[PDB]
């Protein structure tokens, strides 16, 4: 088997629709009913919705009612959800989770199972940006020991499904990635390599950085700073 | 709290419904498995059950044709009404009632239809002498209670064949009044002579050429007359509009059915038209005579108000026959019919008097009580009938129909219509037994216990071998075995004594005082 | 709508040790089910009707109780174990979840690594300048850091970003970046980073001198 | 209740001759059960419906009938100045055949005769006449009491007494035991009715061929009544006899008048010589009381009970207060010199102009339980609207008030299915009465066979009491002390003629009263409630004995101590022989 395949991260500005996609592969999809679960970024998962695959029987959550309402179809065994009327404060990731029969615990008829990769949702009326990567080499004045550091900031962009690595994933070691902060409505992080002092600068370091929204990748190589 | 409904249908949607007509139905499926889905509606939207979810249908009596009843009968451009409303369009839910009023009211001034069947046997001659005048007679006097009269004739003496009619000598089947002086006509057995006429003089011309006949016993066979004049409506020449009156007079008994058979005539009486271009009952020798009740059963479809206008040593015989056809009348007729114009106008003032009403096509789950709202306001209870009313006087009727159970076709159709009046009542009847639930139910479904009961209205219905909320387990092995722990500890009692204990999982019996719930039944 | 708090937010443990989580519902629901989510975002099954182990689940984890308060029980703890666990309960027909428990991991004291970096000859040629300190490995995570300019602090523009505990060695990151215009960086020579830990009282101190090459 | 329904035998006579009018059954000088149908439509030799009487031999697979030839042309004779003459086109010819060992009297009710002399003539009417033939021997011989000579003035002058000459003798005749053959006239003395009784010998012995006009010498008819009441009450419509009087010296002559008392109706049982003894009044105007009756003792006590027919009864329903239907009568004899009250039983039929009642016909034992037992029939009833033959049971309070079985009529529609019926002989001599049904619409005659019954009888033996502080068994495959007992079953089936291959299933079920969840002992082969278990007792006249092992459960697992523990065995057949009895027993026991 059972896999539950969700869609990409969608970006919507406020007032529009979303159109959230849950496609189910394996078992009957007739025989199994699908809901949908919100999750906020301050922990919390709520309730949503309900969907039966053979006849759209969609009972509601509390007070969601009208902003989601949920279909099916069974020719392509998939199950929609649509998010109507969105404002700011709906940006969480939402997932869909199926629902153990023959047992169902007994009476607790909750047993869900198998939720979907989840699908963040981002809420903005901004544009999407190119980013702007800044490499960071060692202070000159700062006293040198057997280890050295290299940075690696980006900033001003939007929102940040990324993978970021060094040398195209040569180097493993010593990475560190940092959550994006929210600030003048961009997304800034910052990402430190550490190696010993005999890799660095003998040896060639590459900060490599691709946004799959605006199909940007960026390649940055380490030096250190001139008089 | 509890009710009925609450401890009565707890397994199906379709039981929840029968049980009352208060009864309702979540059919909400996010309920955590096993939830009172089946009791009032108020406590239902109390149990967060959906709004949308809930299936409770309404009786209801409503009308589609409610035309206003009619004040005068002449101009009748075919648009005269004596019953309303005329169509009603009724949904019973099963083991409930409903109940609707009907105003039945005589138009004045009703145009009227007169037959004149006669027998015509040969005692039955000097009244052909004081018959030759009433065309013009019967005119005058019934000009005052309608404005179009219609007036036709017949004849009729026995079926000519073997015992009935002479046949001999050979100069005796020409006349059979061979050894008497006089002669007369040869023997038929009924001869239709003038259709339906707005001509009043047509009646004397076409009454003054008769002769009479001759049959060898004394009853005569006027039910197949009757029977001829009734169902050959195109010949006779009924109207649709009008009062149908069969003016049916004669002097001696009558032959049943059954009383052929002495003529070697077995074939029954299909109650069929047989009169042919010749103006004659064709079939005649060929079959039997009409009973009693295809004869009422034809006067009844056909809307004809009979009048048995006879002589007095027959008076009662004739008045016990009228009392197993409903919307008859008798009346003495003279030796020589010299009063039958009189007789004519009282038997129309008695049939225009009363109102009854009949039934037609009620099917056998519905039942019906009538009650009377007859003049000033006097409820009269069971009664379905109003006697000493006049011309243009109205009644009302109020009726209660019950159904017992759910009828396999959910479409039927009835009338009620007072007898003798073409206007009718149409009631369609819908029966609301199953719920929308039932129509969209999967089978062989993995929500209950992998395909092993049908999965409808969010309620698992398994049949014999399984269980349970889900069907979980089988009762083969479930009275011997070691599941008995049903309580946190030994010695403590099974479900604390409250509920019935399941394949180790313990259900809670109802209680009036509210709702048990809980793992071991020990909420409230 | 029945309320479900989970009392213990945050727990850590040793490798080897009994480790207790309670959620007590509001209205008395019979059974209790609970996921675990890793960080990734994928909460999957672990228990359902409180005492009955999803398949996959080793024979470690138990759950007991019944009423109002359920409780969650892990035995020799490793550190395959260290998620967040919720419960649900869809007794009532809003099935609502519990807010969450985050369990961490006990390790050995180790003192933050210090490295500062200046603005980079792109970013001062964009109009600006960011300066930043980074400190890796420390142990326990509740650390201060502090940016001084030309020995004055600064508290505006200042942005801070933690770490998650990572599952090899158990150890948090730190990054301080402030951001200022090109000129006003100018104007201010000597800049400091300052990291303030439970290791050692006196704060580790690491200053830069700008145009000093 | 055992009469084959699936495998009937057809006979066909020709078309258009109404075959199967009237039948009867015929035992010649061997025994050989022949069968003898009426056909009054039959042509003749001009090619003019004469009618006709088939005598059918019994084959198992039916087909075309013989014929008896009798005379069928015109007769004249001048005797002194008169001239007689006698008319046989549409004569109606086999319209009542009724047999006598070996003699078949088959009546032209309709048959015309006329006497000519000089101008006056006695006019044509139809006198009516019964032909006797004897087979195997070919003797022939005519029979007709109502030929008279008289002319018609004297008839008019004398107010038309002693009018013999609508007779129509040979409406309905029955012979009787001590060898008399009674005839009902319903026309005779202008359609009043009378009834014409003679021996067949002497009937036989003054018959000399070509002479029209004869009479018998011990001939005695009815007499006429000026009552109005009487008139045109076709008196002998239908004719029965029997013994209501206690002196088996004498015969009971039982009368039915369908239009007696401006058509009330009434059934008259007179004595051999037309004095009443009780009459019988009809309860509804025109419902045609009367027009069959038959005497049978359908209550098991050596007296005999009359069954009287009401073909068109009109009964009251609900919507409609009237509605045709039909009834049936059931007076049963009581003891001494008592007078035959209200009626025992009313039966009525239930499809709308059905004409139930219109053929009644004593069937014999039909399945040799001691009682005897009647069929009516419905002509046009059903829900088809074809036909149906109804089979009612007779118990020692009367008859069953439902029909032990419904036969349909395999004829399309208008065969007019039990017009006429026929029981109580045997005709493949397998034990059993059949019947033979006619239906003159179809022309063919359907014969029913009675299958051989099968009485069961079952026994039940359990312990009076049980004791639980007492344990000797323990369960298979385990150990646990429970309390224990064994269960005797005994099952046997018993009847006349039965085959050899039968089997039957048995049904044993424990704790009938609770619940299946609440059944508190089961069995120690299962662990099971009940079972269900095969029978063979083919040539086994003992019954077949099995005694099976049952345990109780644990004393906690049950709360009730005080409700009795109900055991029942049910007996069935598996799913050629209808099995009726002692079928189910239930026996109970309780700690
Ligand atoms: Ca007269
Ligand atoms: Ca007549
Ligand atoms: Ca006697
Ligand atoms: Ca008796
Ligand atoms: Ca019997
Ligand atoms: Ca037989
Ligand atoms: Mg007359």
């Amino acid at each position: 088997e059972v896999q539950l395949q969700e869609s990409g991260a969608e970006l919507a500005k406020p007032g529009a629709s979303v159109k959230m996609s849950c496609k189910a592969s394996g078992y009957t999809f007739t025989d199994y009913w699908m809901h949908w679960v919100k999750q906020r970024p301050g922990q919390g998962l709520e309730w949503i919705g309900y969907i039966n695959p053979s006849t759209g029987y969609t009972e509601y959550n509390q007070k969601f009612k009208d902003k989601a309402t949920l279909t099916a179809d069974k020719s392509s065994s998939t199950a929609y959800m649509q998010l109507s009327s969105l404002t700011s404060e709906d940006s969480a990731v939402y997932y869909c989770a199926r629902w153990r029969g023959v047992y169902r615990s007994d009476v607790h008829y909750y047993a869900m199972d198998y939720w979907g990769q989840g699908t963040s949702v981002t809420v903005s009326s901004a544009k999407t940006t190119a980013p702007s990567v800044y490499p960071l080499a060692p202070v000159c004045g700062d006293t040198t020991g057997s280890s050295v550091t290299l940075g690696c900031l980006v900033k001003g962009y939007f929102p940040e499904p990324v993978t970021l690595t060094w040398n195209s994933g040569s180097l493993s070691s010593g990475v560190h990635t940092f959550p994006a902060v929210l600030q003048s409505d961009l997304y800034t992080l910052s990402s430190s390599v550490t190696v010993t002092s005999s890799a660095a600068p003998s040896q060639s370091i590459t900060c490599n950085v691709a946004h799959p929204a605006s199909s940007t990748k960026v390649d940055k190589k380490i030096e250190p700073r001139g008089p | 709290g509890p009710n009925i409904c609450t401890t009565r249908g707890v397994s199906s949607c379709q039981q929840c419904l029968a049980v009352s007509p208060m009864c309702a139905w979540c059919s909400d499926e996010a309920l955590p498995l096993g939830s009172p889905r089946c009791d009032l509606k108020e406590n239902l939207l109390k149990d967060n059950c959906a709004p949308e979810s809930i299936e409770f249908p309404v009786s209801e009596a409503r009308v589609l044709e409610d035309r206003p009843l009619s004040d005068k009968g002449s101009g009748d451009s075919s648009q005269v009404t004596q019953v309303s409303p005329q169509r009603i369009a009724l949904r019973l839910r099963p083991d409930d009632s409903k109940n609707f009023s009907i105003q039945v009211r005589q138009v004045e001034d009703y145009p009227v239809d007169i037959y004149y069947l006669m027998d015509l046997s040969y005692s039955m001659k000097d009244d052909l002498w004081s018959i030759q005048n009433l065309g013009t007679k019967l005119a005058t006097q019934m000009r005052k209670l309608t404005s179009n009269l219609r007036i036709g004739f017949g004849a009729f003496v026995d079926k000519p064949v073997s015992p009935y009619m002479y046949i001999s000598p050979p100069e005796a089947l020409e006349n059979p009044c061979y050894d008497m002086k006089t002669t007369c006509l040869p023997m038929f057995g009924y001869k239709h002579v003038l259709t339906l006429t707005d001509q009043v003089t047509r009646f004397n011309e076409e009454v003054k050429k008769q002769s009479v006949s001759r049959n060898r016993d004394a009853p005569e066979g006027g039910f197949d007359a009757i029977m001829q004049a009734t169902v050959c409506d195109e010949k006779i020449g009924w109207r649709n509009d009008a009062s149908h009156l069969l003016v049916f007079t004669t002097d001696a008994k009558t032959h049943i059915a059954l009383d052929g058979r002495l003529a070697g005539i077995v074939q029954p009486n299909d109650g069929q038209c047989h009169v042919g271009s010749d103006n004659h009952y064709s079939a005649s020798t060929t079959m039997d005579y009409p009973s009693l009740g295809l004869m009422t059963e034809k006067l009844s479809q056909k809307n004809i108000n009979l009048i048995f206008a006879v002589t007095e040593n027959v008076v009662n015989l004739y008045q016990n026959y009228s009392e197993l056809i409903p919307g008859t009348t008798v009346g003495v007729l003279s030796m020589d019919s010299s009063n039958v114009l009189q007789l004519i106008v009282d038997a129309y003032g008695k049939i225009r008097s009363k109102v009854e009403l009949e039934v037609r096509d009620l099917p056998e789950e519905l039942s019906l009580s009538f009650n009377a709202t007859c003049l000033n306001n006097e409820v009269i209870p069971g009664l379905k009938s109003c006697m000493g009313l006049k011309i243009g006087d109205t009644v009302s009727f109020s009726i209660e129909a019950k159904v017992r159970g759910c009828p396999q076709e959910k479409e039927k159709s009835f009338t009620i219509k007072p007898v003798g009046f073409k206007d009718s009542l149409i009631v369609q009847v819908t029966f609301d037994c199953d719920c929308a639930c039932q129509a969209q139910a999967e089978p062989n479904s993995h929500r209950c216990n992998n395909g092993n009961g049908t999965f409808e209205c969010g309620v698992c219905r398994c049949g014999p071998g399984w269980l349970g909320s889900q069907c979980e387990c089988s009762e083969e092995d479930y009275r011997p075995s070691q599941q008995d722990e049903c309580s946190p500890r030994e010695g403590q009692p099974v479900c604390s004594q409250r509920g019935e204990c399941l394949c180790g999982q313990c259900v809670c019996h109802s209680s009036d005082f509210g709702k048990i719930t809980g793992k071991y039944c020990e909420c409230d | 709508q029945i309320v479900l708090t989970q009392s213990p937010a945050i727990m850590s443990a040793s490798p080897g040790e009994k480790v207790t989580m309670t959620c007590s519902a509001s209205s008395s629901v019979s059974y209790m089910h609970w996921y675990q989510q890793k960080s990734g975002t994928s909460p999957k099954r672990w228990i359902y009707d409180t005492s009955k182990l999803a398949s996959g689940v080793p024979a470690r984890f138990s759950g007991s109780g019944s009423g109002t308060s359920y409780s969650l029980t892990i035995s020799s703890m490793e550190a395959e174990d260290a998620a967040t666990y919720y419960c649900q309960q869809w007794s009532s027909k809003p099935p609502t979840f519990g807010a969450g428990t985050k369990l961490e991991l006990k390790w050995a004291d180790a003192a933050p690594t210090v490295s500062i970096f200046p603005p980079s000859s792109e970013q001062l040629t964009s109009g600006g300048a960011s300066v930043v300190c980074f400190l890796n490995n420390f142990y326990p995570k509740d650390i201060n850091v502090k940016w001084k300019i030309d020995g004055s602090e600064r508290q505006n523009g200042v942005l801070n970003s933690w770490t998650d505990q990572d599952s090899k060695d158990s150890t948090y990151s730190m990054s301080s970046t402030l951001t200022l215009t090109k000129d006003e960086y100018e104007r201010h020579n000597s800049y400091t980073c300052e990291a303030t830990h439970k290791t050692s009282t006196s704060p580790i101190v690491k200053s830069f001198n700008r145009n000093e090459c | 209740l055992n009469l084959d329904p699936v495998q009937l035998t057809f006979y066909a006579g020709p078309n258009g001759s109404q075959f199967g009018f009237s039948l009867d059954f015929h035992k010649d000088s061997h025994g050989r059960v022949a069968i003898v149908v009426g056909a009054p439509r039959t042509l003749g030799p001009s090619q003019e419906e004469t009618g006709g009487v088939f005598l059918c031999p019994w084959r198992a697979e039916g087909g075309q009938c013989p014929s008896l030839l009798f005379d069928l042309r015109d007769e004249t004779r001048n005797v002194g100045s008169q001239t007689l003459q006698t008319f046989k086109a549409r004569q109606g010819l086999g319209a009542s055949v009724v047999s006598w060992s070996d003699v078949i009297v088959a009546c032209a009710p309709w048959q015309h005769w006329n006497v000519l002399e000089k101008t006056e003539e006695a006019e044509k009417t139809p006198v009516g006449s019964c032909f006797l033939a004897q087979p195997e021997s070919g003797r022939r011989a005519e029979y007709s009491p109502c030929r008279g000579n008289t002319l018609s003035r004297i008839y008019v002058e004398n107010d038309f007494s002693w009018d013999k000459r609508y007779c129509e003798a040979g409406f309905s005749s029955v012979v009787t035991q001590a060898g008399e053959l009674v005839l009902g006239a319903p026309g005779g003395y202008y359609f009043l009715g009378l009834l014409a009784q003679a021996p067949v010998a002497d009937i036989f012995s003054s018959y000399r061929p070509g002479i029209l006009l004869w009479h018998v010498s011990s001939q005695s008819l009815s007499f006429d009544s000026s009552n109005p009441e009487y008139f045109d009450g076709y008196w002998g419509y239908s004719v029965a006899v029997g013994e209501f009087d206690g002196d088996l010296n004498t015969t009971e002559y039982v009368v039915g008048a369908p239009t007696w008392s401006w058509t009330l109706g009434a059934v008259e049982i007179l004595d051999s010589y037309y004095q009443r003894l009780h009459r019988l009044r009809g309860e509804q105007m025109a419902s045609y009381f009367g027009h069959s009756v038959a005497v049978t003792d359908v209550n098991g006590d050596g007296r005999h009970d009359l069954l009287v027919g009401a073909p068109l009864y009109m009964e009251s329903r609900a919507d409609r207060k009237l509605a045709e239907v039909g009834r049936v009568y059931l007076f049963l004899q009581p003891r001494g010199p008592h007078a035959l009250g209200a009626p025992s039983l009313l039966l009525t039929g239930t499809q709308l102009y059905g004409r139930f009642g219109s053929a009644i016909a004593p069937l014999g034992d039909l399945d040799r339980d001691g009682y005897n037992d009647i069929a009516v029939a419905a002509p046009y009833g059903g829900p088809s609207g074809r036909g149906q033959v109804l089979v009612f049971l007779g118990q020692s309070e009367g008859l069953r008030s439902r029909p032990s079985q419904v036969l349909d009529s395999p004829f399309p529609t208008g065969s007019a299915f039990g017009f006429s019926l026929r029981g109580a002989v045997d005709i493949d001599d397998n034990g059993y009465p059949d019947l033979i049904v006619g239906a003159y619409g179809a022309n063919q005659v359907a014969v029913y066979r009675a299958q051989p019954v099968v009485k069961a009888s079952v026994q039940l033996l359990v312990q009076d009491s049980l004791n639980p502080a007492v344990k000797s068994c323990v369960l298979p495959q385990t150990k646990t002390p429970v309390s224990c007992f064994n269960i005797q079953m005994c099952v046997g089936a018993t009847g006349h003629n039965i085959p050899q291959k039968l089997s039957l299933n048995a049904e044993l079920q424990l704790d009938r009263q609770k619940p299946r969840q609440g059944r508190r002992v089961l069995l120690l082969g299962s662990q099971q409630a009940g079972t269900t278990l095969n029978l063979d007792l083919g040539g086994k006249h003992s019954p077949i004995c099995h005694t099976t092992m049952a345990f109780l459960r644990d004393e906690a697992d049950f709360r009730d101590k005080l409700s009795p523990i109900v055991l029942s065995l049910n007996v069935s057949l598996p799913p050629a022989v209808v099995l009726h009895g002692d079928t189910h027993v239930q026996e109970q026991t309780r700690i």
